[PDB]
């Protein structure tokens, strides 16, 4: 199924957030990191389509990072996906979408 | 550095992307049309992120400018920013800059964002002292010293870069938020200076000692993800802490974890747990992960009634029975541990990601209520049964049963075995010790989809 190896905690950022950035939201996790090296990326508007690069993730550790301040009343939320591919490019995970909600 | 005359735009902005944008932000309907200086000097913010601008030449004469973001652009060359002294801000994170010189006398900045570059030398920042923000993450820096005498500093980041020695850290008293994540860093022993320290984060380094941290009572946040910890007994001086981060290190003793009572996010995967009875006051956490450990007995659990997400994959875990005290459970992960009834699952009416591969499982119906699921995992279940006696035609019971309440057939079944529900009969001619069978069945609960698979051992006498 879609889980897979997936471990993933809900994610919402406050608006406004203070400095130094980029600021760690989670950690995304395959668990499939058991069997050999997995490798993380992250598609979705905010992140590869505008606003671009609103939210990174950490090729090796999978750390989700958002790189600026957030306003609530311009995106309240973003829909992101997770993608976790082997050395050899090949998919070990069905990328999940991530549901990012920027709260009070 | 100004015009004299009436300009094109694209004359002052030779950069295509800037031009663009300098069309609109000076209020002209083509990139050709004419701006005099004094136009010019009324631009005192500007927000050109994103726009694939690969020359900020022109920007020297917008002599006026406090603010500005050139994020996530192509800019590697960054001299026309040299005389722009009324500068305060700058967000230029995400270029190819490699040479900051042309920052070295913007001497009233108190923000300054240069993460994602390629910077390795940063001597062009130690005039900077007005600066109280600075990201440098994710360049490639060695050297700090020339943060020394940036004593206004409270927010400072330099995560994955290649800095070791941190002694340059010494005198910035001022510092609240701190990231060192992935650099080469051992020896922390400079932070016990930094008493102001709200947040601390140290991931992905190769820290065993935090008594440096013991006198940082200021403390709430604090990450130390995949370092070589083991004593932590100076944590139970940091008593603000609400967010602890300290997966992947080796820790077995949490004592001095539980008088930390203001934690709402505690992570301890991936270490040395057999006993979390030290846990068991921290009733405001929402997050707790115990994954990768030694556990067996996770009774103290039941303690902690605001649990929205646990995780406890990869354990020596019979009884799952603790955490259907746990009402608000929303994401629950135990992959890879022992447990068979899951029945006290049950009473998990907010439960929306089940993750339950690698157990013992033979039976979904208690499971059945459980609607709000949307990723679901139930594959690869094992177990072997007490053995029974060998005959030449042996017989036994498929136990497999699905969430309607109706038996599984086995996918395959050893030694030329066949089933008739309910029983799987082999017909062996001489003594074997052990015989076998195998399901596998897509199944969805609410909106969770897995395949609930599972190898059934059978040792005969
Ligand atoms: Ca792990
Ligand atoms: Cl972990």
């Amino acid at each position: 199924g879609p889980l897979g190896s997936w471990v993933i905690p809900p994610i919402s950022c406050p608006e406004n957030e203070k400095g130094p950035f980029p600021k760690n939201l989670v950690q995304i996790k395959s668990n499939k990191d058991k069997e050999g090296k997995v490798f993380y990326s992250i598609t979705g508007q905010g992140a590869d389509t505008p606003p671009v690069g609103v939210f990174i993730i950490e090729r090796e550790t999978g750390w989700l990072k958002v790189t600026e301040p957030l306003d609530r009343e311009r995106i309240a939320t973003y829909t992101l996906f997770s993608h976790a591919v082997s050395s050899n490019g090949n998919a070990v995970e069905d990328p999940m979408e991530i549901l990012i909600t920027v709260t009070d | 550095a100004t015009i004299t005359q009436d300009t094109p735009i694209n004359q002052i902005f030779t950069d295509t992307a800037l031009a663009e944008k300098m069309k609109t932000v000076l209020g002209k309907t083509n990139v050709t049309d004419t701006v005099s200086q004094t136009d010019l000097d009324q631009v005192t913010t500007l927000q050109a992120d994103r726009l694939g601008i690969k020359s900020i030449d022109g920007v020297e004469y917008l002599n006026n400018l406090t603010q500005i973001n050139f994020s996530n652009n192509q800019l590697t060359d960054i001299t026309p920013l040299k005389n722009l002294t009324k500068l305060v801000d700058i967000l230029m994170n995400n270029n190819q800059i490699a040479d900051i010189t042309p920052l070295a006398n913007l001497t009233n900045l108190t923000g300054l964002t240069l993460f994602n570059n390629q910077i390795t030398d940063i001597d062009p920042l130690k005039n900077l002292t007005n600066l109280n923000r600075l990201e440098l993450s994710s360049n490639t820096i060695s050297d700090i010293s020339a943060l020394s005498g940036l004593t206004s500093l409270q927010q400072l980041s330099f995560s994955s870069n290649q800095v070791t020695d941190l002694k340059p850290l010494a005198n910035l008293t001022t510092l609240e938020r701190l990231d060192i994540s992935s650099n080469k860093v051992s020896d922390i022993s400079v932070l016990a200076k930094l008493t102001n320290l709200e947040s601390l984060i140290a991931t992905n380094n190769q820290i065993s000692d935090i008594t440096p941290l013991g006198i940082l009572t200021n403390l709430d946040e604090l990450s130390l993800n995949g370092n070589q910890l083991k004593d932590i007994g100076t944590l139970a001086s940091l008593t603000n802490l609400t967010d602890l981060d300290l997966a992947n290190n080796q820790i077995s003793n949490l004592a001095p974890l539980s008088g930390l009572t203001k934690l709402t996010e505690l992570k301890l995967g991936a270490n040395q747990i057999s006993n979390i009875s030290p846990l068991a006051g921290l009733t405001a956490l929402t997050n707790l992960e115990l994954n990768e450990n030694q556990l067996e007995d996770i009774s103290p659990i039941s303690n902690l009634k605001n649990l929205t997400y646990l995780t406890l994959y990869f354990n020596n875990i019979s009884d799952i029975s603790p955490v259907s005290s746990l009402t608000k459970l929303q994401r629950l992960f135990f992959y890879n541990n022992k447990v068979s009834d899951v029945s006290s699952l049950a009473n998990l009416t907010n439960i929306n990601w089940l993750s339950a591969g690698h157990n013992q499982i033979s039976d979904l119906t208690p499971l059945a209520n459980l609607t709000r699921i949307t990723q679901l995992g139930l594959n690869d279940q094992a177990w072997t049964n007490a053995p029974v006696n060998y005959k030449a035609n042996v017989s036994i019971p498929n136990t497999v049963k699905n969430v309607t309440g109706a038996l599984i057939a086995p996918a395959t079944i050893s030694d030329g075995g066949s089933y008739t529900e309910p029983d799987i009969t082999w017909n062996l001619p001489s003594y074997t010790n052990e015989v076998s069978y195998t399901f596998s069945q897509p199944v969805t609960i609410g909106k969770g989809t897995t395949t609930f698979s599972g190898t059934v051992t059978q040792p005969l006498k």
